[PDB]
């Protein structure tokens, strides 16, 4: 995948340009943000199970989906759904550290819509679950971190839909 | 014996007891303990999960036959259950995995590492010292992963299992010495080292008082 | 809706109070 | 890392097999980039035909992150 | 079912069904009418089985239905009963199939994950199934009860 | 795969319904048929090689296919064709016991057309061979069994075409 | 046996024996007494079954008992009958075991290769087994004969 | 492996003898025992987890082995030990159904002693744990079953020692 | 340890240690002195940390220290405290190593399986570790506490 | 493996010597023999199945080995024995072409005794079967060829014993 | 493997002791040495090929071993020997960073003598080559580093002999 630092280097290498002040400024920007991101990532990892539980309570459970005839009916399907939720959370955290959305596209987003459509997983509900996780995460991380965190969650949601 | 119909007399056995039985040479067991597993897309989850568990038990030596969750790899399992990857490609991923490297590469020496490779993928002991030398040179010059990639890419691998069949224990016999060797590696060489270095057990305290 | 469960569950709670029994090793 | 999605059809021209070999014969699959060149060769030597190749993951002409 | 299991083994070995495999199918189909009767009895008495087992469970584990406890509150209590009903329905499916394939896919694989997220205690769900066994077994003839018992025991084992 | 008994169960599970008398009647219907099916299956297994020989004589051999330039020309291709015939027979027998056509879709039918097209195997001739087997099987099994046997053969033929 | 097969399937699944698998074992143990009786009947009538089946086979295929044929000559004819006796013994073992596992290990694995070296025609051998079934069926009760039939049919299927 | 029925058959096959009344009596003996064994096996399977816990409490835990330096010290080793216990229990159950100890010799006992010696697993304690399981099992199964069950447990213990 | 992990990855790749890997080793050796001090603090205050954490845990969960609960009885309660002490010792080893590798092999792999046999509830255990973190953080300096927190958090995450 | 030509080369290579007239004479000797050997090899390959049949009739069959309890009793064991016979014949033919016994040591002879002892295969009988094959081969190949053929068969027999 | 830090930890963990000041002092000792080790490792990696060349020149080449009849005669064997030299160098470097000889025992040293004896590789010459590498390395790394580097080379040499 690609991170913020490598993305800059990537762009300069195709030009063949040595690193320049404008490029350096982008790198400098990342380095200041970095400390915040690391703190946020640790918060998310520690509270990960809770975040998923809260988000499921908000959107997935006590719903028609969990009731028979719904895609989250049966233990097997329920377990698969919470596993996917965990994936989204973990990858968003990776993206937030990286400062790049590429990893989401490369590992999570590519082919997901088509897979979901064949399975019959409802995209709208999934999106709803991602948005719910974002809100929960926002609280835990705190405001400065939340802005950074939000964009990656939003990127996932837009990809799915 | 005269007066006895000849077809009865020809079937008679003079030796009687103290004669060999059906479970004497190769025996009945090792055949029929071998199941070819193929994953089918249509297959029920309960059918699919029996085959996945078999992969884990051949390649990571999970004697109990049901992987502990930390050993599992979930993303690969989901791609396999989705039929985005083949059983062959799943087996390749397992070998490139970190659990493979910690349990099987790091504690052993390279010549033993190769023995374990052939056993784990391929089902047999190494055929020859020339086979051992090629894989040892791969391990030393390139990864563990490059050696894992070589066996799965190997023609032997592709003839016996192809892309659909999960690897099985097969005791060949075609090359010379291989039947013995493959019995010793699949039946007696249980793993005898600890993967982890930390908290070595003290010899005493054998009895429980 | 689990309506049958909803009425049966409250019926059960009203008939007997669990908040005193305490666990028994048995 | 880059990944290819590949469809191929492979015939058994050296021997006739009783067990069901349909999964081996027509196999859409995802292949790491570093493995594909070997896997293409293998299909060609068998006298299989490679029906389709698409790059599932990775960007074309990327100098880094490859 | 019995059928599915037999066929799957044969297909894997790329062979027609053994005499043994055929015999097991014969035995199973003879038992069919009896199995259907056992299932019908349990289906009819479903509400009673769940409820009486529920009561025993709440007596056995007061804590779950206590303000501290997870099951506390009427909505929560209803859900615990709903769960018991689900498990009872599964058992009946098992009996008619003569094997666990249906039960296993619908109710045991991934079960550890789901309840752990919910925080419902599994070292107690098993007890609820045991409870259900006792009630259900009392509505069955001795031979029928034994047959039904196996399926209940499997569930308890699987958790 | 799915069998008749499991098919009823699955239909009730998606509804969430406990098993009811109407459902029980469908299950009961299968149980009466079952004994006959087992007898039929044993007949087919014992006469399998003969069935294939007769069916090939009726349709495939003494034809242009066997003659040079035909798909069944060369020993390798002849052997492959009678191997496929054996597959169809074995799977139809499995389906007849199961009382469900699902297994045919899951194993035999899936990907067959595409494989055949790449190979150059002629579908129409294959279908003809399946139909021939059905007639031969019908005789061996006897009339009551034959009706049940016929539907699975027909299902294969329709799938292939 | 039924037992062996059940254990082997469980080992592969790495599980304790399923309720359904246990039920299959129960059915087998109940059937056992009947099975033993069927086997005893065939054992007593063995000499007759072999002889009668041989005759039918030789009527069905003159060739095997002809100068070209493998069975030709007294010694050879005896050996062909000896083989039929071996298969009958295996069938009895199969009936008591409730599975063909005993039969299969002793008689059906490598059978093609053995007969091909001998140059004996496999389809004729199958006919002899079919013949044996017909004789055996007549001696057995109808219900018993059906049970016995399956095992006979398996042999015919395995070598044809 | 071999079971009771096959063991009789094998003995007669080396003689070349058809089955006789004496042989039939041994087979008859097994068939009466069989029903009891099936019931015992189901009991053990349902209570398997409990059996292992009780047996560990009786012999393995609260000991120097669990305390630091001991083989069963560390969570990884504790988990390994209860894994092995479960294996032994499962195979003993298989042996009891089979009515023969052969299976134990083949899969359970092969190379075990030598492996244990290299690992440093204490054989005496393991034997103690097997004997403990036997006692627990004996209670659950009931007396008639217990005698049959005991011999297989004893067979394992003797092999290990 | 940091060192072990770096070397192991290189060996698998069959390469000498990367510039980045070397840099990470340099950073770790610089941080080492600080790490040793943090570990020493926790070791000294261990008895207090365990006791305070225990109290919080028992307050949060009455059940564990109740007739139904696993912890019930003096012996059992002692064992629950002993467990907490073990986990604290592990954490100290982790801090000096700079990695959870020591912690993970001794305490997190197989933990679920061990506790499930014992029937101890895993979530309660996690709570006890969380409790221990809160006490430990108060003793440590803010910067030190953050470092220590990560290792504590890992444990809590693993025991779930 | 190693052949006559390579054997000379290898001996000179360890000395580091260039090829000399004496060496050339050994090479020349092989080249005259060669044509005869090729003809013999073709004869053996065409009659291979017959050779094995005749040799079995001479030694193995109509014996106690085939009778129940014997190691060649059961179809599985009979088939394995004739498979081994075929291997010995094939490798002897390879050795005769090569003009060197080394290949027999590397591929056939290595580990054979130990394997046979574990299996319980009787070595003496096997040797007898090899000797029988040699006699049959001798007839087919003709006298000149037979002498060359005999040494390789004898080499196998001596190794086994 | 186990590093210096983990070796201390292991000793205390088997005792069950929390880490103490004396233990801390050993850890402190390692941390001062650490910076030197990292510098040495980078030197060795950059000069690795040269180190092997110089060491071979000192001991292996221009010798009887390279000349015909010697173990390093033939390109294949020459290349194998320089490959072994490279492995020794790489593992010694790993050990020097780790501050522990364990890795050498676990991978390099285990079964090496026995392998060499079967191959016919001369141990004495190999040891000589290791000692030669040490001297060359000593120069490159500089004196402080050299002392640390030397012990691991010596450890390899003693193990081999
Ligand atoms: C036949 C003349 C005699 C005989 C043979 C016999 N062999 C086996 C079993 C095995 N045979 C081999 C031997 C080889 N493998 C090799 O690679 C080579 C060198 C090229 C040989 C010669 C092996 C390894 C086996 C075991 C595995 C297998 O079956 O493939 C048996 C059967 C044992 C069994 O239980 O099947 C027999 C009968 N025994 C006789 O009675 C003849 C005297
Ligand atoms: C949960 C919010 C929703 C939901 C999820 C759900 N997913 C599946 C099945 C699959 N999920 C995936 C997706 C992924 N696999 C991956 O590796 C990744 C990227 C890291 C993702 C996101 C896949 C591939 C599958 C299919 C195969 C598999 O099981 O692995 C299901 C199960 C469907 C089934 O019956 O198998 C479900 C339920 N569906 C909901 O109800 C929620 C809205
Ligand atoms: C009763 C034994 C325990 C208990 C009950 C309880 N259950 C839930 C919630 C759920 N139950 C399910 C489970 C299933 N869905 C399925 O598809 C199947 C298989 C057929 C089962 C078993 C589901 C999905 C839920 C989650 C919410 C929902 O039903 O939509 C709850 C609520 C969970 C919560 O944390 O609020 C409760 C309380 N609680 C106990 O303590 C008993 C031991
Ligand atoms: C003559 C030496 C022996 C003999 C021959 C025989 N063959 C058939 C029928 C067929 N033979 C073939 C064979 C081939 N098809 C090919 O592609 C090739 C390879 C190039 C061959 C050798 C085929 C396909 C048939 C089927 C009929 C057809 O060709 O359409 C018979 C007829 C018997 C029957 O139909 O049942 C016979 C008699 N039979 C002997 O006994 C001789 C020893
Ligand atoms: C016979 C009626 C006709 C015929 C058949 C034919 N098939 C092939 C090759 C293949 N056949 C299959 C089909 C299957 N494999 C499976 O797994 C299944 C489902 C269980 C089926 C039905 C496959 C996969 C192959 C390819 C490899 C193989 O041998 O299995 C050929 C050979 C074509 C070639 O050149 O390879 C032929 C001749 N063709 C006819 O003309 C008959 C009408
Ligand atoms: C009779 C139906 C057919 C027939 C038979 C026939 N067989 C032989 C020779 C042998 N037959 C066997 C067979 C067995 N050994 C086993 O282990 C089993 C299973 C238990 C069997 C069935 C063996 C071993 C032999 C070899 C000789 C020996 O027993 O030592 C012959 C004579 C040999 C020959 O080729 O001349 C014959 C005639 N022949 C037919 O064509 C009949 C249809
Ligand atoms: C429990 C009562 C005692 C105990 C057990 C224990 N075992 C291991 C490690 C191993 N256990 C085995 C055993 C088997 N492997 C097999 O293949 C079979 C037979 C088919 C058995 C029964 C094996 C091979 C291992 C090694 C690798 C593995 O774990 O898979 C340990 C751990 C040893 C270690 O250092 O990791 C333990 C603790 N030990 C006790 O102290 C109890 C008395
Ligand atoms: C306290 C937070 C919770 C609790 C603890 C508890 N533990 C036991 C018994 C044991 N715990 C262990 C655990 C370990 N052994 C190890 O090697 C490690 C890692 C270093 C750990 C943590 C062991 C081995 C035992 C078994 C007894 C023994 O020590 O030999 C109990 C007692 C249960 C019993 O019946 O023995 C308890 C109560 N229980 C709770 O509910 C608290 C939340
Ligand atoms: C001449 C074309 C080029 C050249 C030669 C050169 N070689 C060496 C040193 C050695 N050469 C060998 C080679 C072999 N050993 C074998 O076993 C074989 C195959 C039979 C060969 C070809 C060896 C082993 C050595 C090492 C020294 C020794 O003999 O023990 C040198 C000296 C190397 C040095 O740098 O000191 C040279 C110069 N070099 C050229 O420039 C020519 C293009
Ligand atoms: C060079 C100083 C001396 C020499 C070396 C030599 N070694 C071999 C063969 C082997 N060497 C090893 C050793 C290792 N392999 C490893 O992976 C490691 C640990 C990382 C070591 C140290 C092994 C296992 C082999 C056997 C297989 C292989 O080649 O990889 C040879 C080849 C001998 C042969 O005939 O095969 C040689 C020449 N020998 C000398 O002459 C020098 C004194």
């Amino acid at each position: 995948m690609q991170d913020a630092i490598t993305a800059v280097i990537n762009n300069y290498d195709v030009q063949g340009k040595y690193l320049d002040g404008a490029a350096l400024d982008k790198l400098k920007a990342y380095f200041t943000t970095g400390a915040v991101r690391v703190r946020a990532a640790a918060v998310i990892s520690s509270n990960a199970t809770t975040i998923i539980k809260e988000a499921a309570a908000k959107a997935l459970i006590y719903s028609d989906l969990t009731r028979p005839g719904g895609n989250m009916y049966t233990t097997r399907r329920y377990a698969a759904c919470i596993r996917d939720m965990d994936y989204f959370l973990r990858y968003a955290t990776y993206a937030m550290l990286a400062g790049d959305p590429s990893i989401l596209d490369e590992r999570v987003l590519n082919g997901l819509k088509e897979t979901y459509n064949s399975l019959g997983v409802p995209i709208a509900a999934t999106v709803g679950g991602i948005q719910a996780m974002k809100e929960v995460v926002g609280g835990l991380v705190g405001p400065d971190a939340a802005k950074e965190a939000s964009i990656y969650f939003d990127y996932l949601s837009s990809g799915l839909s | 014996d005269m007066s006895r119909p000849m077809f009865l007399e020809l079937g008679r056995s003079f030796k009687g007891a103290d004669g060999q039985s059906v479970e004497v040479g190769v025996g009945t067991l090792r055949r029929q303990l071998e199941h070819i597993y193929r994953i089918a897309p249509d297959a029920t989850r309960s059918e699919k999960d029996v085959a996945i568990n078999a992969i884990y038990r051949q390649v990571l030596d999970v004697f109990a036959g049901i992987p502990p969750s930390y050993l599992r790899l979930s993303e690969a399992e989901s791609k396999l259950k989705n039929n985005e990857i083949s059983v062959r490609e799943f087996v390749r991923r397992l070998g490139r995995s970190e659990n493979y490297r910690k349990r099987f590469f790091e504690p052993y020496s390279s010549p033993k590492v190769v023995e374990l490779l052939t056993k784990h993928f391929l089902g047999r002991a190494p055929i020859s010292q020339q086979e051992i030398s090629t894989y040892v040179q791969i391990l030393g010059t390139k990864g563990l992963a490059a050696a894992v990639d070589a066996i799965v890419e190997s023609p032997e691998y592709l003839t016996i299992f192809n892309e659909d069949i999960v690897p099985y224990r097969r005791y060949p016999t075609l090359p010379a010495g291989n039947y013995r060797a493959s019995v010793r590696v699949n039946d007696e060489e249980l793993i005898s080292q600890s993967w982890s270095s930390l908290s070595p057990t003290y010899t005493g305290y054998q009895y429980v008082t | 809706s689990l309506g049958s469960w909803l009425d049966a569950a409250r019926d059960l709670i009203s008939q007997n109070d669990y908040s005193q029994k305490a666990i028994e090793v048995e | 890392s880059r990944y290819f999605k590949v469809t191929a059809c492979i015939p058994s021209l050296k021997r006739v097999r009783t067990g069901r070999e349909l999964q081996n014969t027509f196999f859409t699959k995802l292949v790491p980039y570093e493995n594909w060149f070997t896997e293409q060769q293998r299909i060609q030597k068998a006298g299989g035909k490679v029906l389709s190749v698409k790059l599932f993951t990775g960007v074309q002409g990327a100098n880094t992150g490859v | 079912s019995v059928l599915t299991k037999a066929i799957v083994n044969a297909d894997a070995e790329a062979r027609y069904l053994s005499p043994g495999e055929l015999d097991r199918i014969k035995s199973f189909v003879a038992s069919g009418e009896r199995r259907l009767r056992i299932a019908q009895t349990l289906t009819e008495a479903r509400e009673r089985i769940v409820k009486q087992a529920g009561d025993q469970l709440f007596q056995k584990r007061p804590d779950v239905v206590s303000p501290g406890g997870n099951a506390y509150g009427e909505k929560m209590t209803a859900l615990c009963l709903r769960d018991l009903d689900y498990y009872l329905r599964l058992v009946t499916y098992g009996i008619v199939a003569g094997d666990v394939t249906p039960i296993e896919e619908i109710g045991i694989i991934g079960v550890k994950e789901m309840y752990n997220s919910l925080q419902t205690p599994i070292p107690a769900v098993a007890e609820g199934v045991r409870a259900m066994k006792n009630v259900a077994t009392s509505l069955l003839s001795g031979d029928d009860a034994a047959e039904a018992g196996f399926y209940f025991d499997y569930l308890v084992g699987a958790m």
